[PDB]
RNA sequence: UUAGCUAGUAGGUGGGGUAACGGCUCACCUAGGCGACGAUCCCUAGCUGGUCUGAGAGGAUGACCAGCCACACUGGAACUG
RNA sequence: UACCCGCAGAAGAAGCACCGGCUAACUCCGUGCCAGCAGCCGCGGUAAUACGGAGGGUGCAAGCGUUAAUCGGAAUUACUGGGCGUAAAGCGCACGCAGGCGGUUUGUUAAGUCAGAUGUGAAAUCCCCGGGCUCAACCUGGGAACUGCAUCUGAUACUGGC
């Protein structure tokens, strides 16, 4: 059920993506915005809004290219039922590198490359290639 | 301090015989999931004194029976 | 422990020359070479993904004289040799002692470059080298045994030798019989009918 | 096709 | 499926079950031999096989296939059962070693001796 | 009696010793508190031959400590400050 | 640069009226050794015909691949009806390490290199298919910039 | 296709004891103590370093070598130190 | 003894498995669904490369074969890494205790989590660069590693508690 709200915005996105739309629509959670940022400032998305006041609303501007999305995939990997955390060196890559991998670490979120040299670690919040 | 420990109790029952319990997240060596795993330690009560369900602090010391090698130092909120 | 019989029998299997009949006449051919290396040599041997890859080593081997239960090792020690696996094998191949003996023309084939190795006929920078085995290191100086200098035979062979395609990381000398391993063999300055992935894999399965 | 059973 | 589920009631091996329990799960074993008989295969084939029932050290009595053609073999003796079994006869799931112990070599056999056990015949 | 003595850990013919300071009771190659050097009885007149953290020794024998005949006459036979 | 081989010829069947008729069919794959690789079924009563038929469609229809310097790039892994595939790129570590059949359309394609297992099915006609649709969506990586650099 | 196990049993006090804390022992006294994160009960088994296999995660194993343990005809006991 | 120098002379030293397919490697003869082969499919009822022999060929070599046992292949218990409409597989259905999981915002906690440090994690073994027995095995120097645990000082996004 609502158990995981994490998991629904990879999922409607990949999934908004699909159905080759320009915009989706989610109800917005600080994590979710932390995410969004890092998938905009990374290139994944042409960028965010957070037009939420009493019921935090937030939308995801979605990049293309030629025949096909920015995001050839994107999954969850910690989730509610099995959570994942990684040291500094065990920080996984995705794409031997080409392609971010979101760990939030106890100094703010990140990228895998980022928090890489970043020097530090923490969880890992999902998969974008 | 010379390594200090909470825990919640488990009776009041027993006369200078309290025992406890302790939570500790846990990853399964293969599964990776998080596990709770507990630990009862009996501990020393002098003067039988926090009652049941209460948490307290804990301290590892010399046997004093069968099997009861632990005894309180402080004793931290009374409803649970 | 070493091949003693039909040698030429081989070299038609491999459809190539192995280097083994080189003595006088170099550049084989005389004796049938191709069209029967058995009783159906004739035939069109089509053979499988695996034929031309097991052909390949069984190649390797002959031409130089070693063996599988032996060969192996070296593959799996080239394996954890850093690089090209496939041409360090071969870097290891080379550096065989009975190897540089043939190679820096102080024998005929590399059959007679053993029967002294093994008599004790050569050395190294000093304690004269029993081992057919002998793994040249770089500097690593051979010499022709003072002893049983120039004989009956192992002059007949510098002729040939000399005027062979000359290897290019050996300083060998001719009435002094005494080479160096100047270096390591390259990729480049070596090959043929060798290929090295095809070996490479055959002991990935 | 099939032996012993089948 | 679940972790929590695989946490709980674990993933459990399947052990497996050696063809040729003829105990120990060992080498081979010596044995009485109690008949000698001749059997028939199954549908497509059809011959004569040659079969002993035998007496097991380790009290198993079995059926044990003789290959070769001709044998020593009878009433009593003291053959040694090998393994491998004997796709045509079911229930003769192992083969009485040839030229071993109280048995016989084949007679005269020359091509892949080590098994049939003989000898080189004057080299 | 903790005593400094040698391990036979050479092999067949060609042994190798090792200074070790271990309880006097247990087998040579027995359970032992630290290796302290070592003795090479080949070697052949080339680089080395043996060594030793002279410098700890004494830090044993400051506790008492028995020291072997036979590991005495490599305290000394490799000098001890020239 | 042709670069062109089979992988497998399957004898089938087409049960008439007076008995079945055999036909035969050849898997092939083309390529060059530098990007660019294609396959082909085909079949025909004869067995060259099949074969001959099979280098036709072989050569029309051949995918541009994006390699790197001999390998891959970012570590893939494709599908197609029976058979799941994955393949690791890493410097020549030996030379091609993959199955039959799912071999031939690395070599022709020109990659030696790949640490490659198939899973799944390991019907030919399948994995050739999965393979190479698994070469196909690998992203372009010196040309990243698609989505990259931006 | 083992679900319940335990009276010195669980704790206290107080004598005795031990090299030492200790139910170790005894006396009295509260009535407890462990258990489905699997006690109890069966079956099996010396434990670790490691060994074999594997791309690895693992699977298997623990002869030789070294650490710890245990036994030395079967069972029991103390003596000497 | 190790080792070194002569003496003599190719003298004194090769076998085993395999050849229808997987699987590298062919024929003749005999034989006749007999005799027998076989790891799986499957060979033999007259012209059999699958039986026995011979020739030949193939692969290993002081060994080769077979049987036995373990891991692999077996993504064939699937954590990495599988599945269930018909292939084996959703409890006949529902309520619900333990447990697993849980929307959102702030403060706080710092347990989980995370980074630095310090103890420790015997030696040997494996591993990396050297050394020594003629080589190699074997022996050995140094180092990395021993992915772990405990203590402390930090971190605070996420998770847990308040």
């Amino acid at each position: 059920s609502m158990q995981d709200p994490i998991a629904d915005m990879l999922t409607r996105i990949r999934n908004g993506q699909a159905a080759n739309k320009a915009a989706v629509t989610m109800p917005s959670s600080k994590l979710k915005v932390a995410i969004a940022n890092v998938l905009k400032e990374e290139g994944f998305i042409e960028d965010f809004k957070v037009e939420g006041d009493t019921k935090p609303e937030l939308e995801l501007t979605l990049k293309y290219f030629q025949g096909k999305a920015v995001v050839e995939s994107i999954q969850r990997v910690s989730r509610p039922g099995l959570r994942i955390y990684k040291r500094k060196d065990e920080l996984p890559k995705v794409m031997a590198g080409l392609g971010i991998a979101v760990v939030s670490t106890s100094k703010g979120v990140m990228t895998d490359r980022a928090a890489r040299q970043a020097g530090l670690g923490g969880e890992i919040i999902c998969y974008v290639a | 301090k010379i390594r200090t420990l909470q825990g919640r109790v488990v009776s009041d029952k027993m006369e200078k015989s309290i025992v406890v319990a302790i939570e500790r997240f846990v990853k399964h060596p293969i599964y990776g999931k998080f596990i709770k795993r507990t630990t009862k330690l009996h501990v020393h009560d002098e003067n039988n004194e926090c009652g049941i369900g209460d948490v307290v602090e804990i301290r590892e010391c010399r046997p004093l029976s069968k099997t009861k090698s632990w005894t309180l130092v402080r004793v931290v909120e009374k409803a649970v | 422990a070493r091949y003693l019989g039909p040698k030429l029998k081989l070299s038609r299997r491999e459809g190539t020359d192995l280097f083994l009949k080189s003595g006088v006449r170099a550049i084989d051919t005389k004796c049938k070479i191709e069209q029967a290396p058995g009783q159906h040599g004739a035939r069109k041997p089509r053979l499988s993904d695996y034929g031309v890859q097991l052909r390949e080593k069984q190649k390797v081997r002959r031409i130089y004289g070693v063996l599988e239960r032996q060969f192996r090792n070296y593959y799996k020690e080239a394996a954890r040799l850093k690089g090209n696996t496939g041409e360090n094998l071969l870097a290891l191949l080379e550096g065989r002692l009975d190897n540089v003996v043939y190679r820096m023309g102080f024998g005929a084939t590399r059959a007679e470059a053993r029967q002294l190795v093994s008599h004790k006929a050569i050395m190294v920078n000093g304690r004269v080298v029993n081992i057919a085995s002998y793994q040249v290191s770089p500097n690593d100086v051979v010499s022709i045994r003072e002893k049983a200098k120039k004989q009956s035979r192992v002059k007949a062979a510098l002729e040939l030798a000399e005027q062979r395609e000359k290897p290019t990381w050996l300083e060998v000398d001719a009435g002094k019989m005494e080479g160096t391993f100047k270096r390591k063999p390259e990729r480049s300055d070596l090959s043929a009918d060798i290929n090295e992935h095809l070996i490479v894999e055959l002991y990935s399965k | 096709k099939a032996s012993s059973x089948a | 499926a679940t972790v929590n589920q695989l946490v709980r009631k674990p993933r459990a091996r399947k052990v497996a079950k050696s063809n040729v329990p003829a105990l120990e799960a060992c080498p081979q074993k010596r044995g009485v031999c109690t008949r000698v008989y001749t059997t028939t295969p199954k549908k497509p084939n059809s011959a004569l096989r040659k079969v002993c029932r035998v007496r097991l050290t380790n009290g198993f009595e079995v059926t044990s296939y003789i290959g070769g053609e001709g044998h020593n073999l009878q009433e009593h003796s003291v053959i040694l059962i090998r393994g491998g079994r004997v796709k045509d006869l079911p229930g003769v799931r192992y083969h009485t070693v040839r030229g071993a112990l109280d048995c016989s070599g084949v007679k005269d056999r020359k091509q892949a001796r080590s098994k049939y056990g003989v000898k080189r015949p004057k080299a | 009696m903790v005593t400094i003595r040698l391990a036979r850990h050479g092999a067949k013919k060609r042994p190798f010793y090792q200074v070790v300071v271990a309880d006097s009771r247990n087998a040579r190659n027995g359970r032992f508190i630290e290796r302290v050097g070592f003795f090479n009885p080949i070697a052949s007149e080339k680089e080395e031959g043996t060594r030793l953290d002279l410098d700890r020794i004494a830090h044993w024998v400051g506790q008492g400590a028995t020291i072997s005949d036979r590991v005495a006459a490599l305290i000394k036979e490799v000098n001890k400050a020239a | 640069e042709l670069q062109e081989k089979l992988i497998a010829v399957n004898r089938v069947s087409k049960t008439v009226k007076g008995g079945r008729i055999f036909s035969f069919t050849a898997l092939t794959v083309v390529g060059d050794g530098n990007g660019r690789v294609g396959f082909g079924y085909g079949k025909a009563r004869e067995v060259p015909a099949a074969i001959q038929k099979a280098m036709e469609k072989a050569r029309r229809n051949m995918i541009n691949v994006a390699l790197n310097n001999g390998t891959l790039q970012h570590p893939v892994k494709g599908v197609h009806t029976g058979s799941r595939v994955f393949m690791q790129p890493a410097s020549e570590g030996t030379g091609i390490i993959a199955g039959g059949a799912m071999r031939a359309v690395l070599e022709v394609a020109g990659v030696h290199n790949v640490l490659a297992k198939a899973y799944g099915s390991t019907n030919p006609i399948n994995v050739v298919r999965a393979t190479i649709d698994g070469l196909e969506n690998m992203n372009s990586p010196e040309m990243v910039a698609a989505k990259r650099g931006k």
